[PDB]
DNA sequence: GCGTACGTGCGTTTAAGCGGTGCTAGAGCTGTCTACGACCAATTGAGCGGCCTCGGCACCGGGATGCGTTTTTTTTCAGCGGTAC
DNA sequence: CGCTGAAAAAAAACGCATCCCGGTGCCGAGGCCGCTCAATTGGTCGTAGACAGCTCTAGCACCGCTTAAACGCACGTACGCGCTGT
């Protein structure tokens, strides 16, 4: 549940911290799960574009930069790891 | 010798003033980075990543859903409610546009 | 306020609503504020009066269940 | 015999079909000219407008509203209603992220 | 002899309605009306105000089509159809 | 269940839209003259990687400060339902 | 009326957690210091853009007319909305 879907290491508790954060008091069940599959799409999104930006520096290492590149892609555009 | 309890809602509260003054990371960077990993292997196979390349990630995504929930919640409100629902989500990604 | 029972009240509701269906709560916390004198607890004895005329026979439900809905009187 | 007439929400149905499957712009056109050259004179004046420049904002204004709308429409429906309100807009407009 | 009105109330409550209609919007609150106005003042200043920026730039005193169009697309609104 | 805001329809009012007119602002193009910016080559200090040093800030435990929870403490009712005239 | 019993409305008492102290270590901001290269100088070359002039697009303004649409009003439904129970 935990090793080839470490999605569920998304743990119900880390959830609910970010949403307090969010300013959220109540919290349905079905969210856990409803969360973790939306987190799940965006790590994909960025990543794969990430990864393309590493396949295209014919490293087999991903960079901060990589990343970097990808999310300002996805209008996410990141700042402290080097703009 | 006798229960002391907090009524439903009031340690929430509390949770919200200490994590919204705080910016630690709030997802546990192992499980995290499994997760990274796991989801890389889709698009190429033995891939490595600078620490920082990890970090950098989490952050965003972290920001992200921070984002959504603040949205989420202000559907949830707006159906005279004070519990986040799948539905409330569903919604704010439709407004967003990330989803149809 | 120089006030008929919360057992006269409610029966001095119905009697002037000749209604099928009957009087309701929302018809009800309405007269009593109108015509006579009532204190300011009124929407919650008016309330706390139709559940003990609902358990009795006092008071017959035609369509609701509990304090919300409307009555009417027995015959 | 009494006279015809459509219960409230059988001509907005109608309206919404007809309204739908056409494309003519939905603003008087002169109405709307005007509008732009008041709001010009703000910035400049004695300002001058290419026919097609004017019918552009047009186009990209109406399309605008109708996506308002369509997401307006569905913060009102998330509410149970079926009857937009300024609050369902202000709504669309933050997650949208127009206004704060 | 150009010196404008009050153009804003020109957007008519039945033209509004027919938007919105559009929108797939069956039943419409009175307030609306001039919410809608609001707003498409705000979105016309925003992109005008750029779109003259554009021809200030270019010392011409007539506005382009490709002005609007340059200022739509730096308003993520991108226009097909007027060129660009 | 309660109530009025909203959609519908109809009769009255408005001014968009149309196709045309004539007038010229200023869009847009050309051609020429030169002032400005690329390109090179040649000097050199400003800003980089490396490297030391030291105080702020991170904890730690300890003690008040103001929250909140739950319980006792002064307050109504408030309704009967027997009371009394 | 007092019975009495409900039910609330307050106040005092208990517990709780946060903040502000006290400080004392520890690492990361801060600067010095060494080369290195990236800015600057100075001069030369060519062409991009400003300026003046010339064409003519197309943008604006005026008229009078038809008629689709805007406006207002009056009626009543059905939908917002509040309240209470489960």
């Amino acid at each position: 549940k935990v090793l080839r879907d470490n999605i569920q290491g998304i743990t119900k508790p880390a959830i609910r911290r970010l949403a307090r954060r969010g300013g959220v008091k109540r919290i349905s069940g079905l969210i856990y799960e409803e969360t973790r599959g939306v987190l799940k799409v965006f790590l994909e999104n960025v990543i794969r574009d990430a990864v393309t930006y590493t396949e295209h520096a014919k490293r087999k290492t991903v960079t901060a930069m990589d990343v970097v590149y990808a999310l300002k892609r996805q209008g996410r555009t990141l700042y402290g790891f080097g703009g | 010798k006798k229960p002391h309890r907090y009524r439903p809602g009031t340690v929430a509260l509390r949770e919200i003033r200490r994590y919204q003054k705080s910016t630690e990371l709030l997802i546990r960077k192992l499980p995290f980075q499994r997760l990274v990993r796991e989801i890389a292997q889709d698009f190429k196979t033995d891939l490595r990543f600078q620490s920082s390349a990890v970090m950098a990630l989490q952050e965003a995504c972290e920001a992200y859903l921070v984002g959504l929930f603040e949205d989420t919640n202000l559907c949830a409100i707006h159906a005279k409610r004070v519990t986040i629902m799948p539905k409330d989500i569903q919604l704010a990604r439709r407004i967003r546009g990330e989803r149809a | 306020t120089d006030h008929p029972k919360y057992s006269d009240m409610i029966v001095a509701a119905i009697q002037a609503e000749k209604n099928r269906a009957g009087s309701s709560r929302q018809s009800i916390q309405k007269y009593i504020k109108s015509h006579y004198k009532v204190g300011e607890n009124a929407d919650s004895q008016i309330k706390l009066s139709i559940k003990r005329l609902v358990t009795t026979g006092v008071l017959k439900q035609t369509k609701g269940v509990g304090a919300s809905g409307s009555f009417r009187l027995a015959k």
